[PDB]
């Protein structure tokens, strides 16, 4: 077993005997090389300190992956830092939060991957969510951010291919660009009819967007609006200008455990260098100086990425999406309770999914609960 | 895909249409059956004639 | 009260001129200088404008261009979410705004440059034209550039589009898609390639001999110029975006538009500098909103390449292009266009085919298949 250096970066405050108590714990003795793992941690978001330790990485030893965790509200911290791992083209994987939050704009080279999905399946896991709520009519309201055309794109994928006459209003679109002084985005609200929309955007987003909605107060009871895991933001961040009670879904926060999955990405980089020395008849090479690493990259190879293509482990698949999300990953739907406390609202396995109720909380017209026998005609 | 024959009274139209505009006539089968339709492919997400 | 902006590049004298820039610039409370040089190696490099820039608290970062890499400014000022200057960049992968949120840079696309030959459209005064391109991800949005202005036409209502190409790089033979040009009647045909591709596109058109006489091959000096001129067919349709040149008019009047918004930068309300300290800041600076907002609200009076001002995409608006092709096989200025008006030049524009005329070329083939 060829030892290679596992490198958990830890963001905040995490318990070091647990995770490398698990990398103790899980040994593969089916594997063909040998894990080394590395406790990594930075008290600070700088994305210059995070290029930093991106130094510390082959300043320690020869650096075999990077596993990083995240447990702030900056996104582009991992962009950016999958952006500094591109320059290194090298193993990476985000492991918590940001780190496992979806990367728009994937680098042509880029090898990182994270626990979870695309956006593009959540969204679809969401449709499965109106199969829930059956209602068939909704719409769709989002500003500019990334993905936009995609997520619509998608969005009108599901829309145009059914067999059933499920309604989709339009798709409001929007800007963080415009001078607000106009204050048009309360006018879309005004635009705003249909009982179910969908929303997009991000939670720092969701300050003016969900700030603006108050404004309209178009959210009352009946007004249908649901976002995904990092359009709500974080698990554990709640704002009072949140929508109450909002639908949502994500990764499991709950269920899935983050230095728990730590050992999980260990043995993702362990089924990763399975096939490596076996098929390429080669070690990794890892750069020493990344900055002075121009030299030795002629000799590149992708095909690790290749290998890194199919992959399962303990029972789980650690193969991932070709756009670089999870080939097969877990569902979790939540939303907010009277507490002011996303509760989980289900979870969708593959295309299936599971309610944790059968009907909506639902928090005027009632029910007319129309009992009725069936007689043609 | 091998070569065989043509005859309609449509293909006579294309006989006497050329009959009227001068071109020479070249005569091709249908690959797939259909006629052809704007169809949604399984990626990329672009209707498509058919 | 002091103005501060950085500044990276490889230029020695650029820099001290720059500098001499910011003396100017400070009459045109007084602002400050600060400078930065363009490292071979983009992570430390990164870490330069990490440091300093950060320490700096700088307004913009001054860019020029000594495929994606020459852009880890790109990653820094977004860590702060900060205004970017950019010069030297005629690729619009780096204009994306997907990933760039606020970067400004002096260049036009290359891609939004080929417009100029959507109205090469009208010089020819060719209706039916065909698009040749390279396969790759910047080619594929050209040619959606290409077809902006196409259907741009359409509903503008005869702007005759045509096939596309698609040659990944380093394609052995594009006798797929050369040879496949052969079913086209019309000479015209829009090339779009990088180096070595427009390589394989020169070697391989009179190798299948389509550069027989009257065939267009139409695309840009970022194309056609360079060591594209060596094996060039000669009069090949071409030209080269005007005025751009080297660091010296670049840097020239960049803090022109620099300082002449930081004019009305200040005279914002709740106002705040650019944000200093990196470290354990994750917040950008909020200025941002204002200070690109200002960007945005750029428009400047007169710029070292005359009036300067650009479109949401903030680079440049209604630039110039110059008209060009080899003369006897040597490049030869064949006219440039204001931003739409195409200045034709003194000598006639030579076709390699028979003497200077634009042919038409579009006249139907015998065979007709049903």
């Amino acid at each position: 077993p060829p030892s290679i250096g596992i490198a958990v970066i830890l963001v905040g405050t995490s318990d070091e005997v647990a995770i490398k108590d698990a990398h103790e714990k899980d040994d593969f003795h089916h594997l063909s090389v040998v894990p080394r793992v590395e406790l990594v941690a930075m008290n600070e978001t700088d994305p210059k300190s995070i290029i930093t330790r991106i130094c510390d990485l082959m300043s320690d030893r020869k650096i075999q992956g990077v596993v990083f965790a995240d447990d702030t509200d900056q996104e582009a911290i991992a962009q950016i830092l999958d952006f500094i791992s591109a320059q290194t083209l090298t193993p990476i994987l985000g492991i918590h939060g940001g780190s496992s939050m979806i990367m728009a704009d994937k680098d042509e080279s880029s090898m990182f991957f994270q626990f979870g999905p695309s956006i593009e399946q959540q969204a679809s896991v969401m449709l499965n969510i109106m199969e829930e709520y059956d209602w068939y009519i909704f719409s769709i309201v989002t500003t500019y951010f990334p993905g936009y055309q995609d997520f619509v794109n998608k969005i009108r994928s599901t829309i145009e291919n059914s067999f059933v006459g499920w309604e989709l209003e339009e798709v409001l679109l929007l800007d963080m660009s415009l001078d607000d002084g106009d204050s048009k985005i309360q006018n879309q609200l005004k635009k705003l009819q249909s009982p179910i929309i969908l929303l997009y955007c991000t939670k720092e987003e969701a300050t003016y967007i969900f700030e603006v909605a108050n404004s309209v107060g178009l959210t009352g009871y009946g007004y249908t609006w649901i976002v995904p895991s990092l359009v709500a933001g974080d698990t554990d961040t709640v704002p009072s200008e949140f929508p109450t009670g909002l639908i949502s879904v994500s990764y499991d926060e709950w269920d899935y455990g983050l230095p728990a999955r730590v050992r999980d990405g260990i043995a993702i980089i362990t089924t990763a260098a399975s096939d490596m020395l076996s098929e390429h008849s080669f070690i990794p090479e890892p750069k020493s100086s990344c900055y002075n690493t121009h030299e030795k990259r002629i000799y590149q190879s992708n095909m690790l990425n290749r290998y890194l293509i199919n992959v399962t482990f303990e029972g789980r698949d650690l193969s991932f999406s070709e756009d670089g999300y999870q080939m097969h990953p877990k569902l979790v739907i939540i939303l907010l309770n009277k507490e002011r406390k996303w509760e989980r609202v289900g979870k969708w396995k593959d295309k299936s999914l599971q309610m944790k109720y059968y009907v909506w909380p639902r928090m005027e017209d009632d029910h007319l609960s129309i009992v009725t026998l069936e007689e043609a005609p | 895909t091998v070569p065989q024959c043509c005859y309609g009274f449509c293909i006579d139209l294309l006989i006497k249409l050329a009959r009227t505009m001068q071109f020479t006539y070249e005569v091709h089968l249908v690959a797939d059956g259909k006629f052809g339709t704007q169809e949604r492919v399984q990626n990329s997400n672009k209707k498509e004639w058919n | 009260k002091i103005v501060n902006i950085g500044a990276v590049l490889s230029t020695r004298k650029h820099e001290q001129m720059f500098r001499e820039a910011v003396n100017q610039a400070n009459k045109r409370i007084q602002l400050q200088a600060t400078s930065v040089t363009h490292k071979p190696n983009a992570i430390q490099m990164a870490l330069s404008v990490c440091e300093d820039l950060i320490s700096s608290q700088v307004y913009a970062i001054l860019v020029s261009h000594p495929h994606f890499t020459p852009t880890p400014v790109s990653y820094t000022a977004g860590f702060y979410r900060i205004p970017v200057l950019g010069l030297t960049t005629r690729m619009s992968i780096y204009s994306d705004k997907s990933i760039h949120l606020s970067f400004l840079r002096t260049v036009p696309p290359y891609s939004h440059q080929s417009s100029v030959w959507f109205e090469m459209m009208r010089v020819y005064n060719w209706n039916h034209i065909i698009l040749l391109v390279s396969d790759d991800h910047e080619g594929r949005a050209a040619q959606k550039r290409l077809e902006t202005l196409l259907e741009e036409r359409e509903s503008k209502s005869g702007p005759k589009a045509e096939k596309v190409l698609q040659f990944d790089p380093g394609t052995k033979n594009v006798t797929a898609l050369l040879m496949e040009a052969r079913e086209l009647e019309a000479r015209v045909i829009i090339l779009s390639a990088s180096e070595d591709d427009a390589a394989t596109v020169y070697r391989a058109a009179a190798m299948l001999d389509m550069t027989g006489s009257g065939y267009v091959w139409l695309v840009g000096e970022r194309e056609i110029s360079g060591n594209a001129l060596r094996y060039a067919p000669d009069g090949i349709i071409g030209l080269q975006l005007i005025n751009g040149k080297n660091e010296s008019a670049h840097i020239s009047d960049a803090v022109g538009v620099v300082a002449q918004a930081v004019h009305e930068l200040l005279e914002k309300e709740n106002i705040t500098d650019p944000p200093r300290g990196c470290v354990g800041n994750t917040n950008i600076w909020k200025t941002g909103p204002l200070f690109k907002r200002v960007l945005m609200s750029s428009k400047y009076a007169d710029g070292v390449t005359g009036r300067v001002e650009f479109n949401e995409d903030g680079d440049r608006k209604f630039a110039q292009y110059s008209i060009m092709n080899l003369q006897n096989r040597k490049l030869v200025q064949v006219g440039i266009y204001n931003g739409t008006h195409v200045i034709p030049n003194d000598r006639k524009i030579i076709w390699p085919g028979g003497e200077t005329e634009k042919p038409r070329g579009y006249q139907m083939s015998t065979r007709l298949k049903i």
